[PDB]
RNA sequence: AAGAAAACUGCCGAUAAGGUCUUCAAAAA
RNA sequence: CAAGGAUAGCACCGGUGAUUGGAGUUAAGUCGUAACAAGGUACCCCUACGAGAACGUGGGGGUGGAUCACC
RNA sequence: AUUGGGCGUAAAGCAAGCGCAGGCGGAUUGAAAAGUCUGGUGUUAAAGGCAGCUGCUUAACAGUUGUAUGCAUUGGAAACUAUUAAUCUAGAGUGUGGUAGGGAGUUUUGGAAUUUCAUGUGGAGCGGUGAAAUGCGUAGAUAUAUGAAGGAACACCAGUGGCGAAGGCGAAAACUUAGGCCAUUACUGACGCUUAGGCUUGAAAGUGUGGGGAGCAAAUAGGAUUAGAUACCCUAGUAGUCCACACCGUAAACGAUAGAUACUAGCUGUCGGGGCGAUCCCCUCGGUAGUGAAGUUAACACAUUAAGUAUCUCGCCUGG
RNA sequence: CAGCUAGUUGGUGGGGUAACGGCCUACCAAGGCAAUGACGUGUAGCUAUGCUGAGAAGUAGAAUAGCCACAAUGGGACUG
């Protein structure tokens, strides 16, 4: 612009948001103030497990889950792989990820983690979908 | 002697005054243009002749001595392509530029000049090194 | 493909522009313009090799020059960006002809 | 000789989803 | 002198709340067809009223409007 | 995006003006030396950083020597900015002399046309539409002739036009009043540009109070059309449109282009002042248009009234 | 987040502090800061440095090193 304007109002840079708001809370729980502590990983809940069809040009069935993460914030979350186990009461670890068929799903059910049995039948990627070795 | 017919203004910036005739001036072919004198233009001009981008500067006087205007002339080889090539001013009015002798430019790797006026008027960029010394830097002339 | 090949073929063995290189790198630095796109050509030392990638590292390594720093402030467009970098390459001023004109001793200062 | 010449109106709504098709110029005894 | 205690009323901030407002996303739903051609009443902007709804009309403002036309 | 971006059609020029503080700013002389440049000294802890070397089988690593950056003080430089002491007119104003305007406010006046009423003639439709029907009419309508009352707006002139910062300004007159163009042997002598905040104005609709109401017409009623019609058509029809005083402060408030300054081919119009003296036409200085090259743009296009070459200042933009 | 500050601003004599000082005292006054951002809110130990960048700089203040603060929370004092 100017000189004089720009030395007046100097330039603000635009903010920054993140991916997965929801794994970078940690509650102390001795005096329910929630921080702003970035982690990789956390555990969570279920409180509700089915399925649900997707966005427009991929129209399959679909598993979804619904978490209550350790801390007090509650996100679907999609049940990744074939096969499950989830039941309204099981504990799961979550990451970050992004599914683009399902609208507001933000993190991937790591399997065969805590509750969640890994696929077994898995070759082909058997560390990311939990699976020791056929041999 | 020589006489004009035409009212003769200058904007207030003397560096750019001169950078904008001489790059219409260029543009258009044109040969000769006035403007009002002054000391700072007056020798900014001193320099550029003995590096040879244009080939007459002309200053005259009123009979009352109260006003005077510079004419000065490009210079156009014969297929009439100039020497000039691109000017380009630094410190503006508002914000001035200010650099030591160290980070004193090189404009076009040497092959352009550099106007800076350092203590003793306007001085090329490389007998401005011969110098050691640095300070205002007006232009860039290539 | 085969037809068009051999078109474009001829077609630029008929516009071949002719270019000058000083120890094998660009002289002065230089700002290619065309249409949104812009080009800086900067002059490298011997050894760098070309910083170049796309369609200016094709121009740098098919013009002959080798050092020779790039980059592309614009847009993304093959042609654009061999537009803007001819252009710039094609302004360039020899350190020769300049003090003929300038009529100063050929590089001397 | 300077002419012209003239519009005219009723009504008339909608069309399930996702979808091909450019394989490639390396260049040819 | 003074930590602390009791009483008292303001100030700022947070969570939650029956009920309610709109919003985005979405399955193929249900009533029209408002807009894109002169979109079948040219369109758009501000404003006031009215109507299931898109929207209709009045006032002002624009061509970012078609046809039309001149030897 | 200081280096290193943009605001006509893609996000982005506030509706316009008066403007304090701030930023920027004509030419010349003198001083100081606050910026600016340079020399000396001090310091900027060690590790890390970069260069060289050594030692671990080389490395990683460790050690080793070198290696800046800023600040303060002191000694000089005087080109530019800033400060101060002064001169000049070319910037900008003032006066005198020419001069064009629907510029604005207040108070009066005038004629067409519509409506209503009054008086004659007259005798069956008028009105409305795509076609009709509500509606008006033997209580004599429509029509024709005269008169009266009242409100609103000012044919032609009227434009390949004028004025104002914008909104806007068009019957006639008076009073008050604003700005502008041309020539200046006159005068002050930089007094200038932009403008956060502030103030003023600001289409139409809308509000409050009191008047006014001829015509027109949101809302509303009926007749049509329609599958339905709360719409397009028709007949009625209140607020409103009008005036005075108070608010509201929004518009595609558009040239979708902030203001100021200097320069950059040309051609065709048209308007004003000035020069000559029948017009017409020629030249000069300005305002308003068309065409048009370099130049700019993504293209459309702009192009001396720039979106071109540049500066100052303000406002604004950062995917949907 | 537009006012804030009543020991807050100044003088006087005295006391106290290693020392100057509204640090404290009695009197006399009404000032001081603030649109060049007081005050309030939120946040945070600061720096040498680490990572990144061509550069301007962005980012975190690992380890270690300098300075500050703290020792269940809030106050007071002895010894030296
Ligand atoms: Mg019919
Ligand atoms: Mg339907
Ligand atoms: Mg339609
Ligand atoms: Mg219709
Ligand atoms: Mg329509
Ligand atoms: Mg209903
Ligand atoms: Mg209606
Ligand atoms: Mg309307
Ligand atoms: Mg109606
Ligand atoms: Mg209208
Ligand atoms: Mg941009
Ligand atoms: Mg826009
Ligand atoms: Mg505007
Ligand atoms: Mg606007
Ligand atoms: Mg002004
Ligand atoms: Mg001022
Ligand atoms: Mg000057
Ligand atoms: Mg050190
Ligand atoms: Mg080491
Ligand atoms: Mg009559
Ligand atoms: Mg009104
Ligand atoms: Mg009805
Ligand atoms: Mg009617
Ligand atoms: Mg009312
Ligand atoms: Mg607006
Ligand atoms: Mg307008
Ligand atoms: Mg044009
Ligand atoms: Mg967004
Ligand atoms: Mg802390
Ligand atoms: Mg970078
Ligand atoms: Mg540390
Ligand atoms: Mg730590
Ligand atoms: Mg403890």
């Amino acid at each position: 612009a100017t000189i004089a304007q720009l030395i007046r109002k100097p330039r603000k840079k635009k903010k920054v948001k993140s991916k997965s708001p929801a794994l970078h809370y940690n509650l102390n729980l001795l005096n329910k103030k929630v921080t702003n502590v970035y982690s990789p990983l956390k555990r969570g809940v279920c409180t509700r497990v089915g399925t649900m069809t997707p966005k427009k040009p991929n129209s399959a069935l679909r598993k979804y889950a619904k978490v209550r993460l350790t801390n007090g914030f509650e996100v679907l979350t999609y049940i990744p792989g074939e096969g499950h186990n989830l039941q309204e009461h099981s504990v799961t670890l979550l990451r970050g990820g992004r599914v683009k068929d399902l609208p507001g799903v933000r993190y991937h059910i790591v399997r065969g983690t805590l509750d969640t049995v890994g696929v077994e039948k898995r070759r082909q990627q058997r560390s990311a979908y939990g699976a020791k070795k056929p041999k | 002697m020589i006489t004009t017919t035409k009212p003769i203004k200058a904007h207030f910036d003397p560096v750019a005054d001169l950078l904008t005739k001489i790059n219409n001036a260029r543009k258009a072919k044109l040969m000769t243009v006035t403007t009002i004198a002054s000391k700072l233009k007056i020798a900014i001009l001193e320099i550029l002749v003995k590096e040879g981008y244009l080939a007459n500067f002309q200053v005259l006087e009123n009979k009352s001595k109260t006003k005077r205007i510079v004419t000065f002339n490009l210079k156009y080889t014969q297929r009439r392509i100039p020497s000039i090539n691109g000017v380009k001013q630094i410190s503006k009015p508002g914000l001035r530029i200010y650099r030591p002798f160290e980070k004193l430019p090189l404009v076009l790797n040497g092959l352009g000049i550099a106007i800076i006026s350092t203590s003793d008027g306007v001085m090329t960029d490389k007998v401005a090194r011969l110098k050691k010394i640095g300070g205002e830097i007006l232009a860039y002339v290539w | 493909v085969p037809n068009a090949i051999k078109k474009a073929i001829k077609a630029a063995h008929n516009s071949l522009h002719t270019i000058e290189i000083h120890k094998g790198s660009i002289y002065h630095e230089v700002i290619g313009r065309s249409g949104a796109s812009r080009v800086l050509l900067k002059p490298a030392p011997q050894g760098t090799g070309i910083i170049a990638g796309g369609a200016i590292r094709a121009i740098i390594e098919l013009a002959g020059y080798s050092d020779i720093y790039t980059k592309n402030l614009g847009r993304n467009t093959p042609i654009n960006m061999i537009h803007a970098t001819m252009d710039g390459i094609l302004k360039q001023l020899s350190p020769r002809r300049v003090a003929i004109l300038r009529n100063k001793n050929l590089n001397e200062l």
